[PDB]
């Protein structure tokens, strides 16, 4: 498939993903960069460097400012609502 | 690897 959806469940009391890219960079999806073993990224084992970033919980980050994208992310892992992250992802480039 | 150049932020999460 082109996309796959990784459920990222609260295991540990951080996320540790960074991300670069956004609507205001030549990588118009965010892409992660670096995942920080003992994570909940990390933890699930799904994750990977260079994944880019769809969508989080349904939501599309196209169209989203870096800063913004972070936001929904941060958002995302702090809500009571739900304790894991759905992120629609992707190993193919993504440039436009 | 990055795929943005320096001017472009990283937020770390």
């Amino acid at each position: 498939p082109t996309s796959t959806l990784v459920r990222v469940r609260k295991s540990a009391a951080t996320l540790g993903i960074a991300i670069e890219g956004g609507a205001n960079t030549r990588q118009p999806l965010p892409r992660i960069v670096t995942i920080q073993r003992g994570g909940s990224a990390h933890n699930c084992g799904q994750l990977k460097v260079g994944h880019v970033i769809l969508e989080v919980n349904g939501q599309t980050l196209r169209g989203k400012e870096h800063k913004e994208a972070a936001r929904i992310i941060a958002e995302a892992f702090k809500t009571k609502e739900r304790d894991y992250i759905d992120f629609l992802v992707t190993e193919f480039n993504v440039m436009l | 690897e990055r795929l943005t150049l320096p001017p472009s932020e990283i937020t770390l999460l």
